[PDB]
């Protein structure tokens, strides 16, 4: 979506890192590879940054029942930042990353992956008593999402439920 | 006559059971009666009978099953525009359509009681059914949580329900009318009954509804409702003037806003506030 | 005892006046009866008179005038570090301190009843003599309104403030505890007294008011506070629960933050949320 616009228009483009896996680095390098102008930063500084931006555009891995997203680490300020300063919050997602399911569920959402990646294990003894968790995805809610860009162009969150019975049956949605 | 009598019979071997419910039962059995063929009678004189309970009962509830069961039979008879067979076919489908509607508290349940979490607190303002269903099955469900009543001062109901919630050996907990934003901080979710659904998605419910709403908003609390669907009315109002005065007649209602609501359980599924305009264009009622 | 009996005879011949400056009358005539010439003698006596007193009566009122009594012994023990002179310029400068305590609610009026216009509703939660006042000092500009009082489920002193406001020929309007929020677009002000004004700017008053704060704040309604300057209290609750469980004690008060107030009306002037904490800050209370 961001470099198929760069051969007709010039733009600024910040890309916030992930920090247990940072895996905006390569996208950064695959944007500048095409000349963008792109650049690269922390999460610490998504709200400090947040002042000058004026359109934010990101992917999710699935889109829940109400409109809700399951999306990398860091998605949930994101989308708080952008509610904060009023400014448009766009996901680019297909049909496939639809899911026919509210957020029922609890503590089971988010994949969480060794602690290697956050705390690495030549620390020392603190290991035994420091309690480290790292959470992969999380949780952003309807209401900080303005604009859902698929296949069969844009919509808003509040007519996904439509595009559920659309896509699904009511009968298959436990499986 | 019989139709006040007949509706109040059928509230009193139940107590438990809507007034909805039961006026529409009261207008199928009303529909055996009926001895003229032709269908501006039949219209009138239904249409009638469901006014004069309006009138007994002023609640939003009556008004939506009347305004349904008067769409039901105008879809049958745009059947063939018959009126020979048509009453026929019409009661059957009613009483198809009884046993469906008696189902969706249940289906109400077992879809909302998901949504609550083993510790977690629990905010409701006055006694329903539908709630103290949905608190029952998951206190099935070998769940334990906290419950907090308002004591809903027009009318001592909010204690009905502390004493229901108690009963099922939960640790309920009555709070003043006036205490609803003292508690709000103590809450993880609002889960209460709704009277009628309007067009835009907002909530008919008691006097002491939308200021708890409210304070949800303002404190980031999930505010769920739950509700069936002969409970949809097509209303719009803009404010808490707008509503009609039949119904909060010291007012006995409000209008909760859908902004301010997080989902909605009904007996077709877990929905959110612009789901039911969907609903109610689909109807065309 | 004798402390308890003074409190309860100046709390009887006037009803009207309020608990924290009968604190302070009784404190500065019992000042007379202090025999002991030595400084924490006459400190320990007099702190263990105000705590006593604060156990009889439970308010933030009562606690504020003792604490402002102990600084402004504390500032008069500054004076020379004397106790032989300082007993007696002690007591002249109380009974200017009560003297000028007493104009207190008059000032409070005459600055706060200019606020309101002609043909505007007020929105007013329990009885209170501030209130009154400002409401009495604007009918007597040839001022015409309306007023809406809630009822105040915990104790029925709505109906109260209501009679005595219908008494000065006034159309007040009593509503139910859980229509705060029903009758929250039919108000164009909101005027409440103020039992304690906490360190940021917030109040701790009945316990239904806070949510009244947040319906005005979510309807843009001006929330306009009436307090003295003897309930200045150095606390900083952060939320319903950081506040002293002597205050409340079915809570009997809330805390309300200083975000939700649009201007406070003080003896001091008209002041702002922030003020109030430059005055504590220049008090070193």
């Amino acid at each position: 979506f961001l470099k198929e616009a760069a051969r007709k228009r010039k733009f600024h483009v910040i890309v916030a890192e992930c920090a247990p896996f940072c895996q905006g680095h390569e996208m950064a390098v695959n944007l500048s590879k095409a000349g963008i102008e792109t650049t690269v930063m922390t999460d610490a500084a998504i709200f400090a940054v947040m002042s000058r931006v004026n359109k934010v555009i990101i992917g999710t891995k699935t889109i829940l029942a109400n409109g809700a997203l399951r999306a990398v680490t860091g998605t949930h300020t994101l989308a708080l930042a952008a509610k904060h300063h009023s400014t448009p919050l766009i996901v680019c997602a297909p049909m496939f990353k639809l899911s026919p399911q509210f957020p029922n569920e609890e503590d089971s959402f988010h994949k969480f992956v060794a602690p290697e990646e956050v705390l690495p294990f030549t620390e020392g003894d603190i290991l035994e008593k420091v309690s480290v968790h790292c959470p992969v995805f999380d949780y952003v809610p309807p209401e900080l999402i303005t604009l859902f860009i698929s296949n069969i162009g844009g919509n808003a969150p509040s007519y996904i439920y439509r595009l559920m019975s659309e896509l699904y049956h009511p009968d298959d949605h436990v499986l | 006559k019989e139709l006040i009598e007949y509706f109040k019979s059928q509230m009193k071997e139940d107590p438990d059971m809507a007034s909805a419910v039961a006026a529409i039962r009261t207008l199928l059995e009303f529909l055996k009666r009926d001895k003229g063929e032709t269908i501006q009678g039949l219209r009138a004189n239904l249409t009638s009978a469901i006014e004069t309970l309006c009138g007994v009962d002023s609640s939003v509830a009556v008004s939506s099953g009347g305004e349904l069961f008067l769409r039901f039979i105008s879809l049958a008879s745009l059947e063939y525009s018959d009126y020979s067979k048509c009453k026929k076919i019409m009661i059957e489908r009613g009483e198809l359509f009884l046993r469906r509607i008696s189902l969706s508290r249940n289906k109400i349940a077992d879809l909302c009681h998901t949504f609550i979490k083993d510790g977690a607190t629990i905010l409701t303002h006055a006694y329903s059914r539908v709630v103290l269903r949905v608190l029952e099955a998951a206190v099935a469900a070998k769940k334990r949580f906290s419950v907090y009543v308002t004591e809903s001062q027009p009318d001592l109901s909010g204690k009905k329900m502390a004493k229901a919630l108690c009963h099922l050996n939960v640790p309920v907990t009555v709070v003043l009318d006036a205490a609803v934003g003292y508690i709000m901080e103590k809450a993880d979710l609002v889960i209460v009954g709704a009277e009628g659904v309007v067009e835009n998605g907002g909530i008919i419910n008691k006097i002491g509804t939308n200021q708890m709403a409210v304070c949800a908003k303002a404190q980031n609390k999930p505010f769920y409702v739950v509700a069936e669907s002969f409970k949809f009315v097509r209303l719009f109002p803009l404010n808490q003037q707008d509503v009609p005065d039949k119904f909060k007649y010291h007012p006995w209602v409000d209008y909760t806003a859908p902004s301010l609501i997080t989902l909605l359980f009904t007996d077709l599924g877990v929905l959110t506030p612009s789901a039911v305009s969907d609903e109610l264009i689909k109807l065309y009622l």
